[PDB]
């Protein structure tokens, strides 16, 4: 039996086996602090609607505030297929201010682009059953949706915010309603009447603390190492025929950098990062006589075939010198992904780290753009060739052309996620580092 | 920027407790028949139901 | 003379509890007699 | 505490060892041989002998010990064989209780005299009853002599250990002892605290009638002789103190297995030239 | 240039993340373990295997310490691909494991549903369903070998092995409770199957062997194992009908420091149906046909994704009288909070609440001790049942607090709780600190 | 409504939240050393082809090395459903070798072994559209392949390659790339008129450190505790009716391993580990008229139909004493990958493992095969009888009875993963156990 | 609420049972007045 | 590269530009003679 591998030990052994240190089979758990969690609903001030400003003012009735989700009643104002995460289109941006002063912000788009790269295997798609219709359900159906934020203390317990410690500033959170929400509002881009208004409500779990960890909070000043989003939109350069377009981007970020990441996104499609192509699932209508490539199959928007994508290659330049060597878009869609966290990236996103693992939050290496005079990110692009509506053309050519729908992708968006310090002290807070 | 020296998140006032908290009573008070004790001792039951407190000393420069 | 805030405890936090266990040696010895 | 250890064991030699051929009794030391007395209260195995006369009424011979220290500072980690501090009360753990006539022996579990009270400048150990286990063996002797054997073992251990702690009556000024190489008597009493090496082959004292001391058996790991730290000595003082240390402070590395390790002296009284007649017999 | 212009842009910031260094990632140090071995060896079940039937196994002694057990039967298919669901699931009614003839721990028929339904993630409960159902179409007569891991404190991971090296005075045993009915094997609904097979089963245990000194540590040194356990008795629910909205005050008798409470709804004729039933795609057999029959499931698709087949409505816990949380919907316990707490999916009418930041960890991360109150209270609300389940339009097309008319088939009501215990190990006996 | 469960503090708690150690919400970042990582192409030394081998040397441009990846640009021959991880069973053999001493040598098989027990979920998929056509697209279509290298140092930072102070003997690597291409060369043995040659690059990723930690790499000695591959392949007795076969299958394996792994293959199939059938997904033209079980539905080539696998049960047998009881195929199959995984394995990819995480990097128990003087592998096959062109006996058959086309999967390639030491000193690295 | 408690929770149907059992007499009949359309308003007809 | 560090990095352009600014006379001229057709040459012709 077992015994046989056990005493059949050797020198090779020596290193793995010799003055042990632990054993794999007696575990030791640490003792923990007393806490309870508790989901309560804010006060949302303001006119809940559609291209309304709402803000939620993050009521004190806890010591630590960890995981906040944003929950939203819509009704289905199309058939199924025609909606792609209307509760997170519909959430088109919330920031998050301490003392007045900005900490973060997220947008839509980047919640799509951190859903593409971060959020992976059975989380994505139970996200997308929080924030999407995926049972085929049709007009008139009615979903409450939610929306869980993903600021720097909304995924770890560890970078709770400190209220208790926060005795003299309000935490608020400042959300813009998109007016064009794709199959509650328009189908398309026309207006579908008699669409209900959504129902929002904001959650918040507190954390309460027992006596002693209450007062250590109350009273010590703290230092928190936390994520922050930079984000300014630009404009792509995206071509029409016998050429291969470039535009050398201009970058304006700041702070310890732990990756860059972008997308070419159709401003009026949620989430189109590809061109529309006639075939299945890849545009309205896919291989029947009715498809069309200037309506996207909504539910389908997403896409893994690289060939709807319009990066040809792509290189970083830190103060005008290359950062590395010219790589072609496959790489950023395809392989960072793979080497910094282990998902699945679908076509038209793309990412570049600076980390070993960005995924995680201990720091892993990070490009410090506070120090850098000039960073610029080129991008290349692929001809714009090929006739959308014929799949033997789409489905049958090489890595350098892309269909001639791509010129709808004229929106550039280029994320970068940094490090900055949340510095606490006598309930009053604000950021270590300001550029 | 905002004064509110209270967090406002049920601390202060509420008595959370389970009623077996009663024994913790009856052994302070060491008799259990306590259905008619706390009729003839209101002075010592509301003093074993009020308060202590912690203080958060800051100090910042004067101009 | 410092102002301060005050953060009320309340009596409730309670006493903490005690736990205690053991097994009587119920094994003594072995194959010390024999009847 | 499973503390297990390889190779940094030096070769302590447990060249001497306790063995018992006695019966068991209740809780009284009541011996006699050859007119020599001996009594205990059961306090402890020891308190007083003689030939019609005692050599003091209390704070008779008794094994003591000494935990690892900072520096060999004080009275800190005493793992001893009676709360002497309690003194009516034998807080102690005594499990056999041999004794025959001429020689009674005693194997007990010792205590630490501070206890688990944090006083003086550091705290101390966990609770007032260790796991250190010591014997003493008492054999009286035809010739009028008693060989009083001790043991020590624990797991793990480089401290200091206290063969014997005897405060006899004060009458004992007049300190002489045989040097090694029995070129003379060497006779020192001025000093009233002498710290003896291996040149004291046999130590008297004496305000009329004498006692001497004469160390047989130590642990020594002088197998193959190493330079490691390993010695015995006296620190003589109205109070009679024989101790051996294993370690100083902290070796670079240093342990000792925990096996039985046992120390043999001779102990006998008498007329100063009867005393001397004997230790000269070398 | 290169990867050189990222170290000469260096600042300020940088030595609140690289100052004075602590850690590299660039030389790791991996730290020497306890040599050890693992067998798996087959046990003795005592008693006639079969349908219904009791059985049990002394555990054998041939390791030191467990650390996993699997059961395995053989089982062959009684009808046609779509007749089965986790039919080695529905076989297996319950585990009971005792130390010394002290009862540890139980498992039933219906939680490890829930468990699978809502800890295990994409591939490891796929390769989960692979051992325990048919997954590719397989017709009636196909035989295959089917293992059930079980999910004891002690199981999949080596962290609490139980050490038989320590219990070396107190028996170790397994009682088995067999299904008198497993779906697409036994019966197609309440309809006997002629000819059908007695399972055979075999208790098959992973037994660790470990090396001289650490053999010994465990034999002679007290244990305090910090350990898992499942309590559960089962309720009766109140689904509504027309022209209502139902509610229920479900009391709780619980006791231990507890991690999470999780429950469900189901229909006890069909084994893991924890939604209505509806005439669209994979919910009903037939489904999207003229010959769909409503009444009855797509068995191998009996568990779905859409909450609009589901019955709660919303719900809350609360504790001595005073509400727990504010109520939340049916979609926060079935989406949200494993999303936060777990990181997998749920599918529609398993639900959840932790008191637990992580419950799917084995280590303490907030627990809700019953054991100091007086009473806990799932108050449930539910969805009005009058939408007409035959028509694929109308269980499509409805408002939240509503669902389908077959929804009243989910009679039964089963409230798991997940807590703590102390396993207290000395003297070659073993048992609990806290009874249960 | 969350303090009512606070003050539940009873005497159940003492062994969870009495005297605390851990604050949960309190977080402690520690400080590491400041580098950047950059991909810098290689040069290929010699002529990139079909059935060509060529080597790269790594150029010192930085002072660690941790993944590597291998670019191809492949053009597919056939349509949609014609390919099965070309870019993976191109890339043949790649042999790691540092100063005339072999480190490790991986294999096109060995790759897809590794990425049927060990990659998983949006992993492996996401694995899959780096080195396959996943999208139904046709013939003519070209892209760019990336094959990520599975070395010891690859895949976490902790075991990179020091270049700063492995200055006399360099690393270099060999790469064998494979002769027939499925859908790219060939259709299974018929020539594919007009392929292209391949066009392949080899990017490296360097790690640039910061001046201290720079100058100690560069000084002191180092060891490093790393994976091998252990590998020789074999033929097994696969028979079809009346007989069912047993071997005692010998095995070369020498130092402290995790684990065997191993499969039953085609050799003209990549990936092939099953038997083929008129069910979905099994063959090609699989339930039409067309259907035909000699020839795959390639893009479908792997299953998880167990029906199809042609082990019985095998067990470990060392110096003639069995190591574990007898065990049933569908334990290596579905179980150990389970318990020591936790993903997916399909049908006919077998793990048996010695480690309790074999996934991971630090040691977690090994069978140390250079104490063993004969270690065998029995293995029991089932009895290969079943029309494999009747879904009605392929879907509906016993347990111990598999398709009749599983006689062609002779090739028994059982894998080994052992840990061994790499030593660097004074510019010179090497193995320590050879 | 009052300090992030909850003190109380009031429902129409118990604004209903308070008004069908406690409030009575006169008070009542101006109630209803508050609450209703009692001087027999028709279609269209607004009301504070 | 020297030692793995790019030290200068050249492109056709560049070349030419070069060329157009600082080869002159019969040095340009030259110049175009190695990399050019300059003697009215016709499809086919193979040149070094």
């Amino acid at each position: 039996g077992g015994l046989s591998q056990l005493v059949a030990y050797g020198a090779q052994d020596v290193y793995l086996t010799g003055n042990p240190q632990i054993t794999f089979f007696k575990t030791v758990y640490r003792r923990y602090t007393n806490f309870a969690i508790e989901s309560i609903q804010q006060t949302i001030n303001g006119s809940v609607g559609f291209g309304n400003k709402v803000s939620t003012q993050i009521s004190r009735n806890g010591d630590l505030i960890t995981d906040i989700v944003v929950e939203f009643v819509l009704t289905k104002g199309g058939n199924g297929g025609t909606t792609y995460y209307p509760a997170e289109e519909l959430l088109q941006d919330v920031e998050l201010e301490i003392g007045g002063q900005r900490i973060d912000k997220h947008y839509n788009d980047w919640f799509r682009t951190y859903d593409a790269l971060f959020r992976m295997n059975d989380d994505r798609y139970n996200y997308r059953r929080m924030t999407d219709w995926v049972n085929n359900e049709l007009v008139g159906a009615q979903k409450r949706f939610y929306v869980p934020l993903i600021f720097f203390f909304n995924q770890t317990p560890g970078l709770a915010l400190p209220l208790i410690a926060l005795q003299y500033h309000e935490v608020k959170l400042y959300f813009t309603l998109a007016s064009q929400v794709q199959g509650v509002n328009y189908n398309g881009s026309s207006a579908i009447a008699g669409a209900a208004q959504p129902t929002m409500s904001v959650w918040v779990d507190y954390i309460f603390l027992d006596t002693q960890e209450r007062t250590r909070f109350a009273q010590l000043p703290h230092e928190y190492l936390i994520e922050q989003l930079q984000f300014t939109g630009s404009e792509t350069a995206t071509p029409s025929a016998t050429t291969q377009a470039s535009q050398n981007i201009r970058l304006n970020f700041n702070h310890p950098t732990k990756y860059l990441a972008w997308n070419f996104n159709n401003p009026t499609n949620y989430g189109q990062y590809t061109a529309l192509a006639n075939i299945p699932g890849a545009c309205s209508g896919a291989g029947t006589a009715a498809a069309t490539v200037t309506t996207p199959d909504y539910g389908n928007t997403g896409t893994y075939n690289e060939q709807l994508a319009v990066l040809d290659s792509a290189k970083i330049q830190l103060n005008g010198q290359d950062r590395f060597a010219t790589r072609k878009g496959s790489y950023f869609n395809k392989v960072q992904p793979y080497q910094s966290i282990g998902g699945v990236t679908p076509a038209g996103v793309y990412l570049y780290s600076f980390a070993l693992k960005p995924a995680g939050r201990q720091p892993s290496g990070t490009c410090n753009f506070s120090r850098i005079d000039n960073a610029t990110l080129s991008l290349t692009y692929k001809t714009c060739s090929i006739d959308a509506t014929s799949p033997a053309a789409v489905l049958g050519n090489t890595e350098t052309v892309t269909a001639n729908t791509a010129t709808l992708l004229t929106a550039l968006n280029i994320y970068a996620k940094n490090y900055n310090v949340l510095r606490i002290m006598s309930g009053m807070g604000g950021l270590a580092y300001a550029n | 920027f905002r004064d509110t020296a209270s967090i406002g998140f049920s601390d202060t006032h509420q008595d959370e407790k389970t009623l077996r908290f009663l024994k913790k009573q009856i052994s302070q008070f060491i008799k259990h028949l306590k259905e008619y004790y706390p009729n003839n001792e209101l002075t010592k039951k509301l003093v074993m139901k009020y308060s202590d407190v912690q203080l958060l000393p800051y100090t910042k420069g004067a101009t | 003379p410092l102002l301060t805030p005050s953060s009320q405890l309340l009596p409730k936090p309670s006493p903490e509890a005690a736990d205690f266990a053991q097994f009587a040696p119920k094994n003594l010895q072995a194959q010390n007699f024999l009847t | 505490t499973c503390n297990t250890f390889s190779l940094n064991v030096p070769v302590n030699n447990s060249i001497a060892t306790i063995d018992f051929a006695e019966h068991v009794n209740g809780a009284v030391f009541k011996i006699e041989y050859n007119r020599v007395n001996f009594i205990a209260p059961s306090l402890y195995p020891i308190s007083g002998l003689g030939t019609a006369v005692v050599f003091d009424l209390q704070k008779g011979e008794k094994a003591s010990q000494r935990k690892i220290t900072e520096f060999g500072n004080k009275d800190i980690r005493i793992a001893d064989e009676i709360s002497d501090i309690a003194a009516d009360d034998h807080s102690v753990l005594i499990t056999t209780k041999l004794m025959s006539e001429s020689t009674p022996g005693e194997l007990s579990r010792d205590v630490v005299l501070n206890g688990e009270i944090a006083t003086g400048r550091i705290n101390m150990n966990t609770g007032f009853v260790s796991d250190i286990i010591h014997t003493k063996k008492i054999s009286i002797i035809d010739d009028g002599i008693v060989d009083y054997y001790v043991k020590i073992n624990v797991p793990a251990k480089y401290s200091h250990g206290i063969v014997e702690v005897v405060s006899g009556t004060f009458l004992n000024d007049i300190m002489i002892h045989l040097v090694r190489n029995k070129n003379k008597w060497a006779l020192m009493d001025s000093k009233m605290y002498i710290v003896n090496n291996t040149n004291g082959f046999v130590i008297a004292k004496n305000p009329d009638t004498a006692m001497g001391v004469s160390l047989l058996e130590w642990p020594r790991g002088a197998v193959v002789f190493p330079p490691y730290y390993n010695f015995k000595k006296f620190k003589n003082v109205n109070k009679w103190s024989i101790s051996q240390q294993i370690a100083s402070c902290v070796n670079t590395s240093v342990k000792i297995p925990g096996g039985e390790y046992s120390w043999k002296i001779r102990l006998f009284f008498g007329p100063i030239w009867q005393v001397q007649e004997s230790i000269n017999s070398v």
